[PDB]
Parts: structure tokens; sequence; C-alpha cells
RNA sequence: CCGAGCCUGGUGAUAGCUGGUUGUCCAAGAUAGAAUCUUAGUUCAACUUUAAAUUUGCCCACAGAACCCAAAUCCCCUUGUAAAUUUAACUGUUAGUCCAAAGAGGAACAGCUCUUUGGACACUAGGAAAAAACCUUGUAGAGAGAGUAAAAAAUUUAACA
């Protein structure tokens, strides 16, 4: 997980976009999302997500 | 279409924005006399002068604030000098 | 066959909309514009204490102009000419 | 409404633009009342600048009736015979003047919808398009899949 | 006169005969008519293109419902081209 | 013309051409109607406009040898 | 105007199509090598001021 | 509906676009690391 | 130009008889192009009010090929009108019964859903084999090309191509093959 | 629930390659931000829309000048997603009183003090 | 046509209840809640409107705002901008739906119900199939001019010494 989040070629990551609030996405998002960035949705957990 | 190309080249994305296709006069007398300016170009140019005057005043006020900070720092320097001279 | 329960866009069960590369490209464009916006927002030109007390003068003149325009409220002027020009309707050639 | 209203193709009278331009407003006939607050505008117009109008436009002809009328009218006919009646009842002098000037500028053809904002009697150059313009020919003219 | 072309004002008869007469006045051979393109020959709307060629060179092409209409129209085209009344000619100067 | 043409970048030179056009008539356009209507709200409004229009005729076009 | 031109004078529209095809080929040469080459002659642009 | 649900609660379209753009782009060389090396 | 008005109009808005061969082509592309030509979009004078269509004829619909397993996947469905008349026939059986129905209905779907659809479908023509009535292999204009290529077979590949093509690997001798 | 989002200041800390790619010299920085509204003010909170109203950008695709100072950069950060911004460029120095009229903008964020309106 | 007749008069009985409510054009304009034999209503507050007097009004910079046992918030000079308060006169709204988020009830069901922050709708336009509530987008006209916005789902699956 750590090496994938280090080596991903995506210049755009949920943590960056959320901490930036670059399209008012804090609207659709929750404050819990700041720590539940991409992996979590309710009770589920997608480990492949980054 | 092509607006991105026009932008990368330096022209307006919309040809109606600025350039020779829109700023030039649309008609002149058959004798070669100059036509009066049209209202669209007149208002655009007035807006441009307002914009430029605004830029000038903004820059002048920023420079004045910077210079005032410099003067105030010099005041502080000379008044500390006064203090330790006392 | 092929029915959706209730309304098509709301509720516990709805029609699942999906993403298209068109929208993906659009949003990456928006956010890269926003990234260069962040960059240019960085590196300010002046500091707080530098920019503290420069525009208060202009703001003061603006607000006093507004006060003057607001206080300038009265009836308009009335004139003998404007009153008596109503007499011009009954004219006729002699 | 366009479909309720008739239409015409854009055209000019007698091709006025090619040769010498001619003011194709032929006649004006004003009908005004001596009395009546409604005719004050027409009376002051005749006082000030109907003279200047006629002097500026010698080709046009002007008649004035000056007879009792509850409403002042202006009648105008053109070269084609196109009639134009207008009521200047309770109308200011500057707008009356603009009205007369626009009638002088106007031509002898009734105002209706124009299908096309232009007209070209010589539209086509290099030959009008037909399906066979942009495709080659065949050796001694053979249709596809034909021996002789 | 600007608008309408020649043969709306000045009607003629035997345009191909007049054409051969004119060509022999100009001292050239009598050209032959040849269908260049055709479509729907059996169809209720026959369509032919006739060209008038002298010495293996063309002068005028003309469309037509049938071969006769096409060849007479091509003759008319040749007449217009010879007399210089082509619709694409110099407009009247002023 | 029949056998050639001249493109601009964007527009051709001034003295290269000379397009003369004469004005022939000024008139009010035939009355165009604009109304806005809404449903079950008694929102209905009408207005009539007569836009001005001018007609020109292009007299002649000529080309200069200045290339 | 592109429409009515292609209608009434197809030779000019064919000229425009050839122009466009050549500009496509110039753009492909540029996609191959952007700089380090002589830019296309028709791809050249005019600078206004 | 509630935040946590038994089923996967369908999310807002903006959020689903964001999640569809944000993925692990695996860093691959131009050449596969078996045939050539 | 220097043409007469009525002949010019006639030649301009005249119809054209296009031909195509259906030997190993996709009915999708064939119907797309046939719809373009029937509508008359290829004519730059196109507008819906004037029926500027053109007649199209296709040959050898029997020798048509789909892409994919569509011969089995696809299901042409129609209701006769009575209860239990909701019949379905795969493309294969529908072709065995009528080899043209596929292409004609494909174009029926391609074309707009106005009443002009039926007229343009009437103008269309169809032949499962390389044989035509005299009138309508006479009154033709042009045979435009096919959308796709036809891959060659081993019996079709000449020897010089095989020789120019380099061999890739060396087998060991000890192998039954 | 939805609230005003605080931005960590670490977001606005340029990197070396960021400088190298944007060509923005941190030393001798610009003075003025040209700004234009790209996003709808609808479906946006009252504070965002009234803040852009205060800045005076009710009209879209209208380049408008603001200062480069923290008090304004605050609002710019608040409504950053709604706007395309770029610093001011000028080679020809400030517009002189004689050239007040022959001014023109460029898509590259530059301001020409003279406008001859013909090619080189 | 008798749970108690028909006729006349009071009587134009009353009805928070249903319905209806006539010419043109323009502008501003849905907005916390409390009490009520009160929840189909009304009164006050708030919002909205009109005309005036006055000056500060919105955003907000450091600092500041609890022991118990997170997103944010209040105040807040500067700066960006031009609104706000007060005075005088009323009316009307005061039975509200979805979405995102923080929670409760319920079955961690509801196109369910209830509070809070926000948005849209009950105003026009484009798109997602038709679509209120989803995404783009608002100040209004004539155009047979142009550049963009959001805007089209991708998937096929298991041999073994
Ligand atoms: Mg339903
Ligand atoms: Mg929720
Ligand atoms: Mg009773
Ligand atoms: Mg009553
Ligand atoms: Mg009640
Ligand atoms: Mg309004
Ligand atoms: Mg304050
Ligand atoms: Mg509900
Ligand atoms: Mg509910
Ligand atoms: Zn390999």
């Amino acid at each position: 997980q750590e090496e994938r989040e280090r080596n991903n070629q995506n210049p755009w990551t949920f943590e960056r976009i959320a901490t930036a609030n670059m399209l008012g996405i804090r609207k659709v998002l929750s404050p819990y999302d700041l720590t539940h960035k991409g992996k979590y949705w309710g009770k589920f957990y997608m480990p492949k997500r980054v | 279409a092509g607006g991105q190309w026009r932008l990368q080249q330096g022209l307006a994305a919309n040809p109606s924005g600025y350039g020779p296709l829109t700023e030039l006069p649309d008609w002149s007398y058959a004798d070669g006399r100059p036509a009066p300016p049209m209202k669209g170009q007149l208002r655009r140019k007035a807006e441009r002068e307002t914009f430029a005057r605004r830029v000038v005043l903004l820059s002048q006020e920023m420079d004045a604030g910077l210079q005032a900070w410099q003067l105030r720092q010099q005041k502080l320097q000379e008044e500390q000098r006064k203090q330790e001279n006392a | 066959r092929g029915r959706i329960p209730g309304r098509q866009w709301i509720g516990k069960h709805r029609r699942p909309r999906f993403v298209s590369l068109r929208a993906k490209q659009n949003m990456i464009r928006r956010l890269e514009i926003e990234a260069e916006n962040h960059y240019w927002l960085s590196m300010p030109y002046m500091t707080r204490e530098q920019e503290r007390g420069h525009a208060a003068v202009r703001r003061r003149e603006a607000f006093e102009a507004i006060k003057a325009a607001a206080t300038s409220k009265f009836p308009p002027h009335r004139f003998i000419a404007d009153q008596l020009d109503h007499l011009n309707v009954t004219k006729k050639w002699s | 409404t366009a479909r309720g209203t008739p239409s015409r193709f854009l055209a000019s009278v007698l091709h006025n633009g090619l040769g010498r331009y001619v003011q194709q407003l032929q006649r004006l006939s004003f009908s005004v009342s001596r009395d009546g607050a409604s005719s004050r505008g027409a009376r002051e117009f005749v006082e000030r600048e109907v003279i200047d109008f006629a002097r500026r436009n010698p080709g046009v002809v002007i008649y004035v009736n000056s007879r009792p009328c509850c409403v002042p009218r202006v009648v105008a006919e053109y070269l084609n015979g196109a009639v134009r009646e207008e009521s200047i009842h309770c109308k200011s002098v500057e707008e009356i003047s603009t009205l007369v000037q626009k009638l002088a500028d106007q031509s002898g053809l009734d105002v209706i919808r124009i299908r096309k904002p232009f007209h070209t009697d010589n539209p086509s150059i290099q030959g009008q398009w037909h399906p066979f313009t942009n495709k080659p020919t065949t050796f001694r003219g053979l249709r596809p899949r034909e021996v002789q | 006169m600007t608008g309408k072309e020649l043969f709306e004002m000045w009607k003629i008869i035997n345009p191909m005969g007049l054409l051969v007469e004119e060509l022999k006045k100009r001292n050239v051979s009598a050209p032959e008519s040849r269908l260049t393109r055709q479509s729907g020959g059996t169809t209720a709307l026959p369509l032919y293109f006739v060209g008038l060629y002298c010495d293996k060179k063309l002068i005028a092409e003309g469309p037509g419902e049938t071969v006769l209409v096409a060849e007479e129209e091509a003759a008319r085209v040749a007449l217009r081209k010879l007399y210089g009344f082509t619709e694409n000619r110099r407009p009247w100067n002023y | 013309a029949d056998n050639f043409t001249l493109l601009g970048k964007p527009l051709l030179g001034k003295d290269l051409v000379r397009v003369e056009a004469t004005v022939i008539e000024k008139t009010e356009s035939w009355p165009r109607i604009i109304m806005r209507f809404r449903k079950r709200k008694n929102f209905k409004k009408k207005r009539i406009v007569t836009t001005p229009q001018t007609v020109l005729r292009i007299n002649s076009i000529e080309i200069a040898p200045c290339l | 105007v592109l429409a009515d031109l292609a209608i009434y004078e197809p030779k000019t529209f064919k000229s425009l199509a050839a122009l466009a095809s050549r500009r496509r080929h110039e753009g492909f040469a540029a996609a191959l090598g952007d700089g380090k080459e002589p830019e296309g002659i028709f791809s050249r642009v005019v600078q206004y001021h | 509906s509630k935040a946590v649900t038994r089923h996967r609660r369908v999310m807002h379209f903006q959020r689903q676009k964001l999640m569809a753009v944000t993925e692990y782009i695996p860093p691959k060389p131009a050449i596969h690391p078996s045939c050539l090396p | 130009s220097s043409f007469s008005r009525a002949p010019q109009q006639w030649a301009t808005f005249a119809r054209i008889w296009y031909l195509l061969d259906g030997k190993m082509q996709p009915p999708g592309k064939l119907a797309a192009m046939a719809s373009i030509r029937l509508q008359g979009l290829h004519k730059p004078v196109y507008h819906a009010l004037s029926d500027c269509g053109d007649h199209v004829v296709i040959m050898n619909t029997r020798h048509i090929a789909f892409s994919g397993n569509k011969w089995e996947q696809k299901v042409y469905s129609s209701h006769t009108g009575y209860p239990g008349g909701f019949r379905q026939v795969t493309a294969a059986q529908l072709h065995l019964r009528d080899p043209v129905a596929i292409v004609k209905l494909a174009i029926y779907g391609m074309l707009p859903k106005n009443l002009h659809r039926r007229t343009m479908m009437e103008r269309l023509h169809l032949f499962p084999d390389e044989y035509i009535p005299e009138d309508i292999l006479k009154n033709l204009v042009e045979e435009l090309p096919q959308p796709r290529k036809i891959p060659k077979r081993l019996d079709e590949y000449t020897q010089e191509e095989i020789d120019a093509f380099p061999r890739l690997w060396t087998p060991p001798e000890d192998y039954r093959l | 629930k939805f609230t005003r989002s605080r931005i960590p200041e670490k977001v606005f800390q340029a990197s070396p390659e960021d400088h190298e790619k944007y060509g923005g010299d941190p030393q001798n920085p610009h003075k003025l931000h040209i700004v234009t509204r790209i996003k709808s003010t609808r479906r946006r909170p009252y504070w965002e829309k009234d803040i852009i109203k205060m800045l005076g950008l009710e009209k879209a695709h209208t380049p408008q000048v603001h200062k480069n100072i923290p008090s304004v950069n605050a609002k710019l950060k608040v409504v950053k997603h709604l706007i395309r911004i770029k610093p001011l460029k000028l080679p020809q120095g400030l517009p002189a009183e004689e050239n007040m009229s022959n001014t023109c903008l460029k898509s590259t964020g530059e301001l020409v003090v003279q406008w001859h309106l013909k090619p080189v």
C-alpha cells in the first residue's frame, strides 16, 4: 500500500484535492473523509484504492 | 474551434474579442475619408482606458504603501538611535 | 421489463450513472487550472504590515462620497416655464 | 407572425443602386387642423422645417390640405403606387421629423417579412455545383461492371 | 438588362445549326456531340451531359433530360462562350 | 474569379481591392413580436419591436496589380 | 460562407481542402519534431501589434 | 438515507468522477521487464 | 456556368444510382453509408424539405459477414399481432430465410424515423447474388469503394511475399509435428 | 456538515520544479493579479457568491485587476475554484499619460501600452 | 324530499371552508421562531416593500473565548467593496420537496418522519432518454455571426504432473 501510494503516477490524489478544496468538493464530501480519504465508504474498505 | 490554438499563439480564442478583424473600421467613405468610430469600439476603448488608469492607481498605491513602510522602519531606526543616545 | 423503482435519480435504488472520459478530461483541466492558480496565489508581493495603512484614505473618500450622494435627496425644482408650457396646447393659427 | 403574414424576396425598385440614385418617395400630403391641440405638432412642423424639408428634397412633391380634422394625417405614395397613411395625432415635433425623414428614406414597397437578407442575380461562378463536378470520368465512358 | 441572360430575351431556333454556321465562319471543323455522363437512362428521369468537341477538343458542355435537350443546351453554352455573354463575364462598368 | 482567388491572413491589403457600395434605403423592419408566457401563474407579457434596417448594393469590385 | 462557397464555386473549396490537407501534413511533421526544424511555410503565423 | 448502510450507498456524481479519476497508475517501463532484460 | 435555368436546376437536384458489392463487408457500415446516400447528405444542397435522395443498390447480401459472434448473439424480434405471436429469429436463421432482411432493416434503423424513411427504403435496392435486371445494371453511375479490406488466405498469398517475410525461429529436428 | 473550509498554508508553498515550470520568479514577484470568473456563482454558498460580488466579478470572462496582498489573497483562496488567475505582464513599463488610449490586453496576461493594429 | 312541514319576514343569516375575482408596461420580492379550546386560522417577532435622516455595514489579523469529559464558530482592526441602522406606513408569507453533510427514530427500509450547515426548486436556458430537487448557467432585445460550459460506461472469469 505504501509503495503504491509512493509510486503512483497520478499527479492528483484525494488527500490533495480535499485539503485544497479545488472544486467545492467538500460539499459532496464529509469531514470524516479527510481521514477516510479514498479507502472507506461507510463500513467498506477498498485496499486497492489510493 | 481553434480558440486554444489562438491562445497558445497569443491571439484571442474568439476572433471577435480583439485583433484586426474587429478593431478596424467597418466602412469608409468612397472618397477615402475616415468614418466615425462605432459605439462598440468606443465603449471598448473607454473600458480599456478605465482599466489602465486603475492599473496605474493600484500600482502607485502599492508602491506608496511599500515606501511608507520603509519610512516607518527608518523612523524606528532613528528613534532607537535616539533612545540609546539618551 | 427494465423498470426502475420509484424515481430514476433518487432513493435507495436509482439508475446508476457512470463516468465518461469526456468528464474526466474536463475535470482534470479544471483542477490543473486551479493548481496554477494556487501557484500564482503563492509568493505574495507585500506583507501584512507593509500593506496595512495605504488604502484607508481611498476607502474614506469613497465612503464620504457615498454619504454625500445619500444625503443629497430632495424634491426637484419646479419652474414657471414647465408649468405654463401646458398652455401651449390650445394654440391655433389666427 | 411569419406564417400568418405574407412574405417577399428582398429586392429594390428598378435597380436604383446601379445607376444614379433617385429619391423614390414621390408625394406627401399632410392633413392638419387649424384648431385642435392634436395638430399643434404638425402646425409647428410646417412652421419650422417643412420648408427646409422641401428645399432639401426638390424631387419630392408636398401638398398641405389644412382642413378641419380631429386627427392629423400624412399620406405618402411612391413611384410604384404604394400608399402609406400615418397618424401624427398627439405627436412631438422631433419624432414627426424623424418619421418624415424615414418615409423619405423608405422605398415604394410594403413592409413584410424578408425570407433572405440579400439578393444576387449572378450568384454562381465557376459553374453551379452538380453531383458530377468532383469525380473523375471513365475510359471511353464505361459504367461499373460493364464489358462493352 | 443585367438580370436575364440572352435566350430569355432573344429566342432562337436550330442552335446547333447556327453553331456550325458560326464555327465555319470562324474557319474550324464541324464538331461532334458526345455524351460524357449519364444517369437513369431507363429511369423516368433520364439525365445526360453532351459535349461539343472539335479536333478532339471541347468547347461547350450542356446538361439535359434527354440527349437532344442536352446537345441543344451545350450548343447554347458554346454560343454564349463565343459571343462572350457568359454569366461569369465582366459586369457592366460605370 | 473564375480561375483563381486571393486569401487573406486574415484580410487582404487595403489598396489591393476597392469594394464600393451604395446605400439605397433605411426602414423600420416589419414588426417583430416578443412575448413571454408562463403556466398557471398569470404571467403573460407582450411587446412589439420595429428594428431599423439599411440596404446596400455593391456597385463594382476591382483589383490592383500591387502584389 | 463556407457552405455557399462550396455550393457555388467548388474549385475554391477544393483549393481550401488541399490547403487544409497540406496543413495537416505540416502539423504531423511538427508532431514528429516540434522545433529543431524549419516550421511549415503555411503553418507560419502573422504577429500583430 | 443514512451514512453507513448495509448496501453500498450510491454516491454523488461529482464524488464518483473524482474517485474514477483518482487511481493507482502503475509505473511501467516502455519495455516489459522479462523479454528484453 | 452560362447554363440555362431549368437544365441547371435539373442537373443539380437530379438523382444518382450508386452501386456496391456486399462481398465480406459489415452490414453496419454498409447501412450507414447507404443511409447517408439515401438521405442525400453527401449532396451539399441538402435540406429536409427537398427530397434530394439517391437510389442505392447493393449486391451479394448473402455473402455478408458480421463482426463477433453476432450470428448467434443477435436476435431479430417481431410481434405478429396475436397472442403468443412474439416471434424471435437469430440473424443466422433470418438470413437463411431471407438474406436481404438484415441489411434492409439495418438501414431502416439507420435512417431518420420520419415518413421519408419508407420512401428512401423504396428507393433502396437489394440483391443476394451477383445478378441484376437489365434496367438496373444499365442505369448506373458509379461504384464507390468498400469500407474494410479483405484479408488474404494462405492459398492467396503469393510465394514472393512469403520469401520476403523473414522466418522467426529454428525448430529442433527431433519433433514429430 | 458543510462549512467554510480552512486551507493549510502549506498548500501555497511553491516547489523548485513548480517555479521552473510556471516561470514565476519568487524574487521580484509580480504586483497584480488578473482574474476572470470561470464557474457559475449558482449552486455555490452565499459567502462565495457575495465575496466574488464584493471583488466585483459579476461578469464572466472579464479580466479584472487586484493586488497581490494577503488580505485579498484570503478571498482569492476562498473563491479560487471559481476563477482563472494570472499575474500581470508588461515589457513597456507603466502606461504613460500620452499612451492612455492606445492600450490593449493579450491572452498571455500581458498589457501592451501601444496598439498600432498592423503586423510586423 | 318530516330526527320533524311548506310560505313569508328577520336575511344580503354566519362560514378560519371550496370556487371566482376583468386593460397595458416595468421594477423589488419566497428567510429564524413564540403563544393560542391552537396547529385548515390569527397576533407578535423575522423576512419582504415604500419615502426619508444618519453612518458605518459585509468579508475580516494577531490576540482572546472551561473544568467537566471533529468539521467548524464568535469577536475582530486592516484590505476588497457599498451597503447597513434608525425613523414614518401598511400588506402578504407563517400546512414545503429533494440532494450533500452532522445526528435521532425506525429494520444502519422506504419517493419515511424529525432538527442543524448549505444548495437547488416553487424564474428562464443547455445536458443526463422523458425527468423539479443531479451537473453547467443567471439581468432579459434584433442576427441567415463566432468561442466555450456541463454533456456518450467500461467489463468476460479458473487444466494438469
Ligand atoms: Mg417510476
Ligand atoms: Mg445525510
Ligand atoms: Mg328540516
Ligand atoms: Mg358571505
Ligand atoms: Mg381556517
Ligand atoms: Mg425581477
Ligand atoms: Mg469590522
Ligand atoms: Mg421527505
Ligand atoms: Mg421521506
Ligand atoms: Zn518479449
